[PDB]
C-alpha cells in the first residue's frame, strides 16, 4: 500500500505506531524485571 | 600605415601571419632597443613595423636571418 | 461508463480512495478519512466562497 | 603548471584522505566574542590554514625563520594566507551512504549495474525491506527482496547460512561481491541465441557500462560514500558586514547539520539503543547527505531560515547562473567604461570621439608611465597627485598617449561579429561618445538613448589585430552575404537625390560649359539651378587590358547638379554612374562598383565624401513637412460612398434569403477590397507625377516635387503603404485573433480617426508590439544552440582532394526563377568539370573560384546545371578544406587556413531570426511560350486521342531557345493531358485536365465489363433513385463487409465477346485490374465502358516561421508521415491482422519479402504491384528528414534542409548564402551506427564517430583485413552538441548533472580541441592568430 512516502516523518510514525501504550501496570512490571536483571548480575 | 593595412597583407598572404610578425617586430623596436628602418615621423612602434613590412623590408625570413647572424656573432664572442 | 470503470463499491472504500490519494503512505482509519472529507470540503473554517 | 588534457573518474575513499589535511569534528564555526576560529570547527586554522599571513596564534616561531614548520602549542603552521582558498578537509561517515547522483540520475548506474528497478534500491536504502546477499543454501538467492516478517519466517527456520542485510550497507555488499567479468562473459553469449529488439538493446548498453567500467579501472564500490571531502573555507566564507552582522554561504549550514547527525550517530552506537532510533537517524543522515550534495532532487527541499530552499553544490554548478556560463565563458573586465552615443558627422570612417574624462582613467597607468619616463614626477605617488589634480602636462601626455591607439567599441545585444569593431579615438568634450553615421547600420543603433561600451587593448598583439583584423575600414562586406554593410541611408540619400534630380526650364537651360568647375561657380553664385538641363564637356578614364588608364574626352547632356557630384567620384568609373536621379540602390550600387574595380583605399576615401556632400546638400534643400503635403484624392467620397451603397444592397438582398451567410460574408470583403485599391491607386496617381508646368511655351508634366513624395521615391525613409496610411484609407482591421472585420476604417491619419476606429486599431497594435517583445527570446536560445553545434570547425587543409560535390540547379517553383545561378553558384569551386563538346564547347577548368568573369561566361553560354564541392562532402578529418568551403565572403578570395567557419555560420543563420515573424488548382497553365519535355511518364493513349498518364512522379518543364527551364510543375495522377511531347505550347495555354475532388482510375481500353467479387449486400448497397431510377455501385470495405464476404476482393474484369484477354506485347502479366475498397461503379455490371472513362470516384477531401526553421533544424518527425518506398519489386496486400493493414514488397530480383504494418485510416496511393524504387512517395503528408537520410542519401537530405530553410528566410527578403547551413547540416550528421562484424573493437548498434569508423576502417583497409558496415545517424541540434567527444564542451552547454555523471563512470579524457575547451581553461584558441601556436605544440607531440 505503500505510496513510496518518501517523507521520513511519514516513516518514523508509521514504525511507531505499532507499539501500543499500556499504564500502571506494565512499568512496575519492567522495572521489576529490569532491577532482577541487576540484582542477578 | 594608419589607415587602411591592405598593402601588408598583400604582401605576405595571411592576416594572421601579419599579424604575429608585425607584433614581434614591434617587440624588437619597443624593448630590445633596435633602430627602426623607415624614419620615425613621430609614430608609434605599431605603425612603423606596418610600414617597414609594407614596403619589403621586414618580414619572417629576414627576422630569421637577422636573429641567427646577431646569435652567431654573439656565441664568437 | 465512469460507473463501470469506478474500482470502488461502498462510502467507505471511496473515503479511503481519498485519504490515500491526498496522504499517500498512511494507513486510512475510520475516523482519519471522514475528518480528512469534512475538513476538506464542508467546514466553517477551511473553506469559503465569498 | 602546464598540462595536456583534464580527465574525471570517481574518487576512491583512500583518495579522498589522501586531499585532506585533517578531519572536521566540531560543527563550530568561530567564536561569539573573539571572532577568531575553533578548534576542530569548520574553520580551524590547523586544517585549512592561517587566518593572517606568517602569523601563528602564539607567534613563538615567527619572522620567517620557520618555513613550514608547525608551531605545536597553538597547532598553526606559518605560511601565506592564500593556502586558505585551496586545502580541503574530510569527514568519515559512521554509516555509508549511497551518492544521490549515482542513485536517481536516470538511468540509475547503481540500478544497471545490479539488474534491480530502482523502487526496490528505493525499499531497501530506507530500512522498509531486506535484501538478500548470499543464499548458500538453494532456497533463496541473490537481489531478492525480502519483506519483514518473510525474513522472520526464513531466519526461525533456516539461519546461519541465510545472509540478509538492508540499508547502504546492503547495496555496498552487493555492489562488492559482484564479479565483472562473468556478466561480461554472460551477457556477450545471452545476445548471441536471440534478439528481442528491446532486450537486444538493454543488454548492449548494459554490457556498454561493465567493459566501460573494467576499463576505467573504477569499481563500484565507490560509488557508496563512506569519507566525505570539505571544502576550503575561502569558497564558503563567513564575512563581517559593516553594520556587524555577519554574511555567510548556505554550504556552511549544510556542512553543520551533516556533522550534527555524524556525532549524534556515533552517539548513539556507543550508547546501544533499540533500532528503530538507529534506524531513524540513519535515515536522516542519508538525507542530510543528499541535501549537501544536491538539493530538492530527493523531493522535498529543506529551507532556510527565510521561506527559501539552500543552495547547494550542484546548483553552484549547473544553471545558467552557475560557474560554467556566468564566471568561465564571460566574465566583468578591467579597463573599460560606458556612456550615451551620439552622431558625429564629422569624423573619418576610422574614427570615434572619446570624452576626455573617460579617455583620462582608462588609460590612468599608460600616463603614470610616461609622467615618470619625462622626469615630470619622481614616485607614482607623486604622479596620482599630479592626475588627480589635472595639470595641463597630464593632458599633454594624454594627447601623446592615446595617438595611434585603437580602443573597441560594443553595443549588446552582440548579434553577428560586426557588433564589436576598433576604432581610433580623437578627444572630444563632454560625456557622450560620438559615433560614425555609417556604422550604424551594423551596430543596429540608434541615437535615442543607447549606450555603448569601450574596451582597451593593451599588449602589442592586442593592439595589431585591432588594427588589422577588426578596424572598421577593414569590415566593409557582410559575411552572411556578399554585399557591402558600409550602406549611405537616410539624410544622404535625400541629399544626393535632391541634387541629382532634373527640372523644366528653371534657371540655365542650354548653356554649355567647360566642366563641372565651371558648373560649381555657377550654382553657387545664383546664376543657375541645380536642376538645370546643361551640355557639359566630361573626361571619364577606363582601366586598360594591363591596368592602364586611358582618358576619353566628350560632351555629355546632364545637369548641374550631376556635375558638381561627379568631382568626387575616383577616377576609374564611367560617366553613366552619376547621369541619372540617385535612389538607395544606385548609390549601394556605385559604391559595390567602386570596390570591385579599384580595391579598397578608394572605395572608403569615396565612401566619406559621399557622406559629406549628402549631408551638404540635403541641408541646402531646406526640405521639410507640412500638413498640406499629404494630399488627398479628389473623389474619395465617390468611391466611399458607392461602395457603402453597393454593401447595403447585398446586405438587402441578404434577407431575401438568396445569400447564406458566409456568402455575404465574403461578398462584402471582396468589395471593400477592391475600394480600398480604387482609393490607394487614384491617391499615388494624384501624388506622384503631379506638376505642370510651361516649357517656354505650353505646358509639360513632370514628377512631382512634394516632399512625402520624394521622401517615398528616394528610398530615404517612407513607403507606399505608410503613406497609404497618411492620404488613403487606414483600410481593413482585424479582430484579436484570426478573423478580419467587416467593416473598414475609411479614415486617414490627416482626417483623423473616431473613438471607435482607434479601439478596433488597438488590437492589431498591441498584438504586434508583444509578438515582437516575445520574439526575441526564442531568437537568442536558436543562435544560442546553433553557435554550440558547430564551432569546432576551422578551416584546416588546403585540398582533401575528393571528387564528390552538390549538383546545383536554379530554383524554378512554380513558374517563376526564384534564383538564378549567379546568386548561388558565385564563389565555390567547381568539382568534376562539366564539359559541353557541342552546341557549347563548354569549358569549365578543374577546381577553379567562379569570379564575377566566370559566373558571365557561364551566363553568356547559358548553362544551367553545375556540379560543385562542397563542406558536407569533404574528406578531412576534424575540419574542413579550404576548397571545399570557397570564397572567404566578407573579404573577396579563397579562404584562409586556420579560420573558424563555425561561428560564424551560426552567427549569420541567428542574426536575421528577430525579424523573421513570430483555390483554383483545376488544371496547368502554362504563362509564357516555349516548349514541352516531360520527364517519368508513363503515357497511354485512349480513343479520344489524348494522353493520359498514370506514372506517380511526372514532372512538366517548359525549355526556352536558348535551352533552360522556366517553369515546372508536378502532374498529378490519372489527368488528361492536351498535347503531347515536343511541340510548342503557347502562353496562356491549358495542358492538363482533371477531377480535382477524386482520383479516377483510367480506363485504357474497351470491351465487356464484368463485375468480379463483388456481391450486394455483402461488398456494394444497392441505390434507388426517383422516376429516372439511376442506380450507382459503391464496394463496401472490410470494415463493415460481413463475415462470409471478406476474402471476395473486388475486380473488373475486361472480357471480348469470347473472353479471351490479348497478351500485352512482350510483357506476360495477367490483364488482372484488381481494384481496391471504394471501387465506386454507378454504372452497372454489363456496361460498354470507352477508353479513357473514370471506372472509381474516391474522393480526396504549415507552420512557417521561426518555428519553422527552429523544427527543421532539430529535425523533428512530422506527426503524420509520408511512407516511402524501401525496396523495389512487386507491392501487394496481405493478411490483415486486427485491421493491421498489411504492405508485402516482393522484390522482382531480390528475394526477401519485405512487410510494413500500415494504419487503418491511412490511403495507400498506390493500387497494386507497380516499379518503386529506393524511396517512392507511397502516401501523402509531411516528408521526415530521417526517412530522407536512409533512403535517398546524404546529398538528398542536405538539398532538402536548405531548400526549407532558405524558403522562410527568401519570404522575408532576407539573404543568405547556402554554405552557412550546408555548414550546419555538416555538423548534425556527425555520428554513425555500426552493423557488421568488423576486424575493429567494435559491435552490433554501437554508435561511434564517423570520423573515428573512417580512420580505424582506412587503417585496416592499409592492411587487407575488412572494415566495419556503417549508416550515418541524423541528430537534432541539442542531442548532437551533447554527444560530442568531450565532457567540458557538453557539461558547459546543458543537462550538467547527466553529463558530469556519465563522463565520471566511464572514466573519459579531454583533450582539449575545441574553442569553448580552451576559452574555460584560459588559453589561446586553435583558431586564427592562435593557430600557429597549437600547431607547434602538435610538433611537439613528436618530440614526446
Ligand atoms: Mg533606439
Ligand atoms: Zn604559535
Ligand atoms: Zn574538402
Amino acid at each position: 500500500e505503500i505510496g513510496r512516502t518518501t517523507d521520513p516523518v511519514r516513516m518514523y510514525m508509521r514504525e511507531m505506531g505499532t507499539v501500543e501504550l499500556l499504564t500502571r501496570e506494565g512499568e512496575i512490571d519492567i522495572a521489576k524485571r529490569i532491577e532482577d536483571g541487576i540484582n542477578q548480575v | 600605415a594608419r589607415v587602411t593595412v591592405q598593402d601588408a597583407v598583400e604582401k605576405i598572404g595571411n592576416r594572421f601571419d601579419l599579424v604575429l610578425v608585425a607584433a614581434r617586430r614591434a617587440r624588437q623596436m619597443q624593448v630590445g632597443g633596435k633602430d627602426p628602418l623607415v624614419p620615425e615621423e613621430n609614430d608609434k612602434t605599431t605603425v612603423i613595423a606596418l610600414r617597414e613590412i609594407e614596403e619589403g623590408l621586414i618580414n619572417n625570413q629576414i627576422l630569421d636571418v637577422r636573429e641567427r647572424q646577431e646569435q652567431q656573432e654573439q656565441e664568437a664572442a | 461508463e465512469t460507473l463501470r470503470v469506478d474500482p470502488t463499491n461502498d462510502r467507505l472504500s471511496a473515503l479511503v480512495e481519498i485519504y490515500r490519494m491526498m496522504r499517500p503512505g498512511e494507513p486510512p482509519t475510520r475516523e482519519a478519512a471522514e475528518s480528512l472529507f469534512e475538513n476538506l470540503f464542508f467546514s466553517e473554517d477551511r473553506y469559503d466562497l465569498s | 603548471e602546464e598540462f595536456d588534457a583534464i580527465k574525471i573518474a570517481l574518487a576512491s575513499p583512500d583518495m579522498i584522505r589522501s586531499w585532506s589535511f585533517g578531519e572536521v569534528k566540531k560543527p563550530e564555526t568561530i567564536n561569539y566574542r573573539t571572532f577568531k576560529p575553533e578548534r576542530d570547527g569548520l574553520f580551524c586554522a590547523r586544517i585549512f590554514g592561517p587566518v593572517k599571513d606568517y602569523e601563528c596564534l602564539c607567534g613563538k616561531y615567527k619572522r620567517l625563520k620557520h618555513r613550514g614548520v608547525i608551531c605545536e602549542k597553538c597547532g598553526v603552521e606559518v605560511t601565506q594566507t592564500k593556502v586558505r582558498r585551496e586545502r580541503m578537509g574530510h569527514i568519515e561517515l559512521a554509516s555509508p551512504t549511497a551518492h544521490i547522483w549515482f542513485l536517481k540520475s536516470l538511468p540509475s548506474r547503481i540500478g544497471l549495474l545490479l539488474d534491480m528497478p530502482l523502487r526496490d534500491i528505493e525499499r531497501v536504502l530506507y530500512f522498509e525491506s531486506y535484501v538478500v546477499i548470499e543464499g548458500g543454501m538453494t532456497n533463496l538467492e541473490r537481489q531478492q527482496i525480502l519483506t519483514e516478517e518473510q525474513y522472520l519466517d526464513a531466519l526461525e527456520e533456516f539461519g546461519d547460512e541465510f545472509d540478509a542485510k538492508m540499508g547502504a550497507e546492503a547495496i555496498q555488499a552487493l555492489l562488492k561481491s559482484m564479479d565483472l567479468e562473468q556478466e561480461c562473459e554472460q551477457l556477450r553469449e545471452e545476445l548471441n541465441e536471440t534478439n528481442s529488439e528491446t532486450k537486444r538493446k538493454k543488454l548492449t548498453k548494459r554490457i556498454k557500462l561493465l567493459e566501460a567500467f573494467v576499463q576505467s579501472g573504477n569499481k563500484p564500490e565507490w560509488m557508496i560514500l563512506t569519507v566525505l571531502p570539505v571544502l576550503p573555507p575561502d569558497l564558503r566564507p563567513l564575512v563581517p558586514l559593516d553594520g556587524g552582522r555577519f554574511a555567510t554561504s548556505d554550504l556552511n549550514d549544510l556542512y553543520r547539520r551533516v556533522i550534527n547527525r555524524n556525532n549524534r550517530l556515533k552517539r548513539l552506537l556507543d550508547l546501544a539503543a533499540p533500532d528503530i532510533i538507529v534506524r531513524n537517524e540513519k535515515r536522516m543522515l542519508q538525507e542530510a547527505v543528499d541535501a549537501l550534495l544536491d538539493n530538492g532532487r530527493r523531493g522535498r527541499a529543506i529551507t532556510g531560515s527565510n521561506k527559501r530552499p539552500l543552495k547547494s553544490l550542484a546548483d553552484m554548478i549547473k544553471g545558467k547562473q552557475g560557474r560554467f556560463r556566468q564566471n568561465l565563458l564571460g566574465k566583468r573586465v578591467d579597463y573599460s567604461g560606458r556612456s550615451v552615443i551620439t552622431v558625429g558627422p564629422y569624423l573619418r570612417l576610422h574614427q570615434c570621439g572619446l570624452p576626455k574624462k573617460m579617455a583620462l582613467e582608462l588609460f590612468k597607468p599608460f600616463i603614470y608611465g610616461k609622467l615618470e619616463l619625462r622626469g615630470l614626477a619622481t614616485t607614482i605617488k607623486a604622479a596620482k597627485k599630479m592626475v588627480e589634480r589635472e595639470e595641463a602636462v597630464v593632458w599633454d601626455i594624454l594627447d601623446e598617449v592615446i595617438r595611434e591607439h585603437p580602443v573597441l567599441l560594443n553595443r549588446a545585444p552582440t548579434l553577428h561579429r560586426l557588433g564589436i569593431q576598433a576604432f581610433e579615438p580623437v578627444l572630444i568634450e563632454g560625456k557622450a561618445i560620438q559615433l560614425h553615421p555609417l556604422v550604424c547600420a551594423a551596430y543596429n543603433a540608434d541615437f535615442d538613448g543607447d549606450q555603448m561600451a569601450v574596451h582597451v587593448p593593451l599588449t602589442l598583439e592586442a593592439q595589431l589585430e585591432a588594427r588589422a583584423l577588426m578596424m572598421s575600414t577593414n569590415n566593409i562586406l557582410s559575411p552572411a552575404n556578399g554585399e557591402p554593410i558600409i550602406v549611405p541611408s537616410q539624410d544622404v540619400v535625400l541629399g544626393l537625390y535632391y541634387m541629382t534630380r532634373d527640372c523644366v526650364n528653371a534657371k540655365g537651360e542650354g548653356m554649355v560649359l567647360t566642366g563641372p568647375k565651371e558648373a560649381e561657380r555657377l550654382y553657387r553664385s545664383g546664376l543657375a539651378s541645380l536642376h538645370a538641363r546643361v551640355k557639359v564637356r566630361i573626361t571619364e578614364y577606363e582601366k586598360d587590358a594591363n591596368g592602364e588608364l586611358v582618358a576619353k574626352t566628350s560632351l555629355k547632356d546632364t545637369t548641374v547638379g550631376r556635375a558638381i557630384l561627379w568631382m568626387i567620384v575616383p577616377k576609374g568609373l564611367p560617366y553613366s554612374i552619376v547621369n541619372q536621379a540617385l535612389g538607395k540602390k544606385a548609390i549601394s550600387k556605385m559604391l559595390n562598383t567602386c570596390y570591385r574595380i579599384l580595391g579598397l583605399k578608394p572605395t572608403v576615401i569615396f565612401a566619406d565624401q559621399i557622406m559629406y556632400t549628402g549631408f551638404a546638400y540635403a541641408a541646402r534643400s531646406g526640405a521639410s513637412v507640412g500638413i498640406d503635403d499629404m494630399v488627398i484624392p479628389e473623389k474619395k467620397h465617390e468611391i466611399i460612398s458607392e461602395a457603402e451603397a453597393e454593401v447595403a444592397e447585398i446586405q438587402e438582398q441578404f434577407q431575401s434569403g438568396l445569400v447564406t451567410a458566409g456568402e455575404r460574408y465574403n461578398k462584402v470583403i471582396d468589395i471593400w477590397a477592391a475600394a480600398n485599391d480604387r482609393v490607394s491607386k487614384a491617391m499615388m496617381d494624384n501624388l506622384q507625377t503631379e506638376t505642370v508646368i510651361n516649357r517656354d511655351g505650353q505646358e509639360e508634366k513632370q514628377v512631382s516635387f512634394n516632399s512625402i513624395y520624394m521622401m517615398a521615391d528616394s528610398g530615404a525613409r517612407g513607403s507606399a503603404a505608410q503613406i497609404r496610411q497618411l492620404a488613403g484609407m487606414r483600410g481593413l482591421m482585424a479582430k484579436p485573433d484570426g478573423s478580419i472585420i467587416e467593416t473598414p476604417i475609411t479614415a486617414n491619419f490627416r482626417e483623423g480617426l473616431n473613438v471607435l476606429q482607434y479601439f478596433i486599431s488597438t488590437h492589431g497594435a498591441r498584438k504586434g508590439l508583444a509578438d515582437t517583445a516575445l520574439k526575441t527570446a526564442n531568437s537568442g536560445y536558436l543562435t544560442r544552440r546553433l553557435v554550440d553545434v558547430a564551432q569546432d570547425l576551422v578551416v584546416t587543409e588546403d585540398d582533401c582532394g575528393t571528387h564528390e560535390g552538390i549538383m546545383m540547379t536554379p530554383v524554378i517553383e512554380g513558374g517563376d526563377v526564384k534564383e538564378p545561378l549567379r546568386d548561388r553558384v558565385l564563389g565555390r569551386v567547381t568539382a568534376e568539370d562539366v564539359l559541353k563538346p557541342g552546341t557549347a564547347d563548354i569549358l569549365v577548368p578543374r577546381n577553379t573560384l567562379l569570379h564575377e568573369q566566370w559566373c558571365d561566361l557561364l551566363e553568356e553560354n547559358s548553362v544551367d546545371a553545375v556540379k560543385v564541392r562542397s563542406v558536407v562532402s569533404c574528406d578531412t578529418d576534424f575540419g574542413v578544406c579550404a576548397h571545399c568551403y570557397g570564397r572567404d565572403l566578407a573579404r573577396g578570395h579563397i579562404i584562409n587556413k586556420g579560420e573558424a567557419i563555425g561561428v560564424i555560420a551560426a552567427q549569420s543563420i541567428g542574426e536575421p531570426g528577430t525579424q523573421l515573424t513570430m483555390a483554383a488548382e483545376s488544371s496547368i497553365q502554362v504563362k509564357n511560350k516555349g516548349s514541352i519535355k516531360l520527364s517519368n511518364v508513363k503515357s497511354v493513349v485512349n480513343s479520344s486521342g489524348k494522353l493520359v498518364i498514370t506514372s506517380r512522379n511526372t514532372e512538366l518543364k517548359l525549355i526556352d531557345e536558348f535551352g533552360r527551364t522556366k517553369e515546372s510543375y508536378k502532374v498529378p495522377y490519372g489527368a488528361v493531358l492536351a498535347k503531347g511531347d515536343g511541340e510548342q505550347v503557347a502562353g496562356g495555354e491549358t495542358v492538363a485536365n482533371w477531377d480535382p475532388h477524386t482520383m479516377p482510375v483510367i480506363t485504357e481500353v474497351s470491351g465487356f465489363v464484368r463485375f468480379t467479387d463483388m456481391i450486394d449486400g455483402q461488398t456494394i448497397t444497392r441505390q434507388t433513385d426517383e422516376l429516372t431510377g439511376l442506380s450507382s455501385l459503391v464496394v463496401l470495405d472490410s470494415a463493415e463487409r460481413t463475415a462470409g464476404g471478406k476474402d471476395l476482393r473486388p475486380a473488373l474484369k475486361i472480357v471480348d465477346a469470347q473472353g479471351n484477354d490479348v497478351l500485352i506485347p512482350g510483357t506476360d502479366m495477367p490483364a488482372q485490374y484488381f481494384l481496391p475498397g471504394k471501387a465506386i461503379v454507378q454504372l452497372e455490371d454489363g456496361v460498354q465502358i470507352s477508353s479513357g472513362d473514370t471506372l472509381a470516384r474516391i474522393p480526396q477531401e504549415i507552420t512557417g516561421g521561426l518555428p519553422r526553421v527552429a523544427d527543421l533544424f532539430e529535425a523533428r518527425r512530422p506527426k503524420e508521415p509520408a511512407i516511402l518506398a524501401e525496396i523495389s519489386g512487386i507491392v501487394s496486400f496481405g493478411k490483415e491482422t486486427k485491421g493491421k493493414r498489411r504492405l508485402v514488397i516482393t522484390p522482382v530480383d531480390g528475394s526477401d519479402p519485405y512487410e510494413e504494418m500500415i494504419p487503418k485510416w491511412r490511403q495507400l496511393n498506390v493500387f497494386e504491384g507497380e516499379r518503386v524504387e529506393r524511396g517512392d512517395v507511397i502516401s501523402d503528408g509531411p516528408e521526415a528528414p530521417h526517412d530522407i537520410l536512409r533512403l535517398r542519401g546524404v546529398h538528398a537530405v542536405t538539398r532538402y534542409i536548405v531548400n526549407e530553410v532558405q524558403d522562410v528566410y527568401r519570404l522575408q527578403g532576407v539573404k543568405i548564402n547556402d554554405k552557412h547551413i550546408e555548414v550546419i547540416v555538416r555538423q548534425m550528421l556527425r555520428k554513425a551506427t555500426i552493423v557488421n562484424a568488423g576486424s575493429s573493437d567494435f559491435l552490433e548498434g554501437e554508435q561511434v564517430e564517423y570520423s573515428r569508423v573512417k580512420i580505424a576502417n582506412r587503417e585496416l583497409e592499409a592492411n587487407g583485413k575488412v572494415g566495419a558496415t556503417y549508416s550515418r545517424d541524423l541528430l537534432g541540434i541539442t542531442k548532437a552538441s551533447l554527444a560530442t567527444e568531450s565532457f567540458i564542451s557538453a557539461a558547459s552547454f546543458q543537462e550538467t548533472t547527466r553529463v558530469l555523471t556519465e563522463a565520471a563512470v566511464a572514466g573519459k579524457r579531454d583533450e582539449l580541441r575545441g574553442l569553448k575547451e580552451n576559452v574555460i581553461v584560459g588559453r589561446l584558441i586553435p583558431a586564427g592568430t592562435g593557430y600557429a601556436y597549437h600547431q607547434d605544440r602538435m610538433r611537439r607531440r613528436a618530440a614526446g
